[PDB]
């Protein structure tokens, strides 16, 4: 999981 | 005939319309963006799920700021007379209003702007689709645990900014989540309820479905407490005037 | 006793005060933001530059949004009552009205918030200084070639009186940083402190690091967007009188 | 030269  | 009714936008005409695709993976290194991994099996999967709506799907790929306003710009002049909607596709970096360019920030309203009521004639009283998956700030959801009227004027307008929907990703002010490996939380999400729904549901009760898998289904894994155990809201913003089914007859 | 005045803020007692120098370098994976190569030459500029001034210097890395805060709270608490002024340094990533910590933003507000006159009594009418290399946004600058009715039955002062905000970049800016110099507000802010300090006023030494930064430097990158662009500083002044670092 |  990453964050844009 | 007999008894008509006017609640859903005509969607038979010759086309349903372009599905611009803008999938910005890889990005200027002086700007200091991360490379967005997952984000080419969200453009794949939307390419597949529009097609299979008979939208005409245009993909670009890791488009500078300048790219990105000459596109919409080109796109905005086209004859759009035989084509029912527009729909507009950015996977992206971004924050609250601006999404990002390969090389710098584009200002969301510049790009909407072009396809106007007035400005781009051939989509007035059409709807015109923006599905934005980038963060819209840097905020974190921790979750919770479970006669008649005086006036008919002499001019029949319709606002300039009707008939516009904007399905964000996530809630203002809030990041949105990109898994590396399976795509953004939203699109994957967005692609499922279009191809479990596209043939019975309005899509504002599409869009709600996809509220509630991302809501219900996901939270992040981090080794970093910050950022790990977070939760996503997706939000429509509808200034649509009629109902949107993307079947007909 | 002779006429006098009072123009300028007594820097006379028995200490200077604190200089905070928060050097954030590394951010967290999570976040995306880059190192921030170059900074430690900034923040060991600071500290010599600052020491000289005798100024209590205490640097501080790589601290996290909560940690930056905490300190900020923590030091406004303090008993500065022998300490003539307040100086915190940042040198962070930032964009207009905030400054990152390493997991997160920080609203700038909410830091200089903890020295309002009313919240810290022993700095209120007393300088407080911040000092910001950030950015403040993401444009570029591509440059040009070349009596009366009412006394009140109270005297007070604003709470955000007495205040500075030496900003490195114009409001909406970037603030450029060179990864082996350092930056050029900073840099150029050590090289004007150390030569004017003992003879200019503080809002004129700035001001020669204004001229500093906007004539000798220009960006040099491989790509367009980034490559010949310029860049001026900022000084947001609510002092109330003239600042020098020397007394007597 | 790099941005902050
Ligand atoms: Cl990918
Ligand atoms: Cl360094």
């Amino acid at each position: 999981d990453e964050v844009d | 005939s007999g008894i008509s009714l006017d609640n859903s936008y005509k969607m038979d005409y010759p086309e349903m319309g372009l599905c611009i695709i803008i999938n910005n993976k890889n990005f200027h290194k002086s700007t200091g963006m991360t490379s967005r991994s997952g984000t080419d099996v969200d453009a794949a999967n939307l390419r597949e799920t529009f097609r299979n709506l008979k939208y005409e799907v245009r993909n670009k790929n890791d488009l500078t700021r300048e790219e990105i306003v000459e596109l919409m710009r080109d796109v905005s002049k086209e004859d759009h007379s035989k084509r029912s909607s527009f729909v507009c596709v950015l996977l992206s970096h971004g924050e609250e209003g601006i999404i990002a360019g390969t090389n710098g920030p584009v200002d969301l309203k510049k790009i909407t702007n072009f396809f106007r009521g007035d400005r781009c004639r051939s989509l007035t009283g059409k709807p015109k689709l923006f599905i934005i998956q980038a963060c819209r700030g840097t905020e974190l959801d921790c979750g919770i645990e479970t006669s008649g009227v005086d006036d008919d004027m002499a001019c029949h307008k319709i606002p300039v900014e009707a008939d516009f929907l904007y399905a964000y990703s996530t809630a203002p002010g809030y990041y949105s989540w990109r898994n590396s490996k399976d795509g953004s939380w939203f699109i994957q999400s967005l692609c499922a309820m279009l191809k479990q729904y596209a043939d019975k549901l309005e899509f504002m009760h599409i869009l709600t479905r996809v509220n509630r898998k991302v809501a219900t289904e996901f939270e992040s894994f981090s080794f970093d407490a910050t950022f790990h155990a977070k939760k996503q809201i997706p939000c429509i913003h509808s200034m649509l005037t009629k109902e949107l089914y993307f079947y007909h007859l």
